[PDB]
């Protein structure tokens, strides 16, 4: 267990689930998806990445 | 008054039978270009619905024409007659023999 | 002020805390040479600044081509600062 | 108000208690290790919340990734409380 410290270096921070988020990042993207549309005349396709 | 692919993707977007009378609605040689657009599945589809056409309640009507009218877009001077291929030629006219010998080179190429 | 300008010419002590840790006197005789003590601060928390011995800010570890230095991050404003003394 | 914001200052505990049941001290004596104790409440009914002794809400029980937790479901409303008291 026991390691020499590097002040160079650093660790992560469990898990920090937004599901809000998401649901934010869902809606956008339908809306975007609307604009785009709208704006280039064809029909786009917007897939949310993994936050 | 619209061009066929984008007509084709906005009525894509529907249910076949919506489509089968949006198309009938439509003028046929628009409607013909809109099909030949389509995938195989859905022409078939479309044509199937369109032989067992049996007409629309007024009221569907109103509601899909408020639903189109919506659905458009800034279709205002859509497209325009600017030039290509016809251009392109004139301008591998007016350049050089050894760049017309690149033009064929290249042509050949694509 | 013109008074903040007369103790800007007083100079001040700074000081920083890699940890701290409470054990029985005991367990320090016990300790022996090459002996290894924890703390309670976890790695990559931002270490104590003390100015004579008061806690003013915190920040993190960086080397300056071959001297240690501290990086500011954070502040210890007053309900930080009550809520950590309550510990 | 700000003497709310005070006392948000000032930190208390919270209790979770699973059960209640009462025994005979000759009962208790007859226990040994391994012995099994059933409790008054069911299954799946909601947890008491009790800070400093004191009941205020119930919950239901999870586990974060390593550690329980208790979902909070309802309150302790008076009517409520008297009757549970009054039992």
């Amino acid at each position: 267990d026991i390691r020499p410290y590097d002040p160079n270096t650093q660790r992560r921070v469990v898990r920090e689930r937004l599901q809000a988020l998401e649901i934010i990042n869902e809606r956008f993207a339908r809306q975007f998806r609307m604009g785009l549309f709208n704006l280039l005349r064809r029909s786009p396709d917007i897939t949310v990445g993994a936050i | 008054f619209m061009e066929p692919q984008s007509a084709a993707d906005l009525i894509r977007d529907e249910h076949p039978q919506i489509i089968a009378t949006i198309l009938v609605h439509l003028k046929r040689s628009q409607a013909a270009d809109i099909l030949a657009l389509f995938d195989e599945r859905l022409r078939h589809d479309v044509m199937l619905r369109i032989a067992t056409f049996g007409g629309v309640q007024p009221a569907a009507l109103a509601e899909l024409t408020e639903v189109l009218n919506g659905l458009l877009d800034g279709q205002n001077l859509k497209r325009s007659k600017m030039g290509g291929v016809r251009t392109a030629a004139e301008i591998i006219n007016l350049m050089k023999t050894q760049q017309e010998e690149a033009v064929i080179t290249a042509v050949r190429e694509f | 002020m013109q008074d903040i300008d007369l103790i800007m010419d007083i100079p001040v002590k700074l000081t920083v805390e890699l940890g701290r840790t409470r054990m029985t006197i005991k367990e320090l005789l016990r300790l022996t040479q090459g002996s290894v003590v924890a703390l309670d601060g976890l790695a990559g928390e931002p270490l104590d600044i003390l100015i004579n011995g008061y806690l003013i800010a915190q920040g993190e570890v960086v080397v300056v081509a071959d001297k240690y230095g501290v990086r500011i991050t954070d502040i210890i404003t007053p309900s930080e600062r009550m809520r950590r003394l309550s510990r």
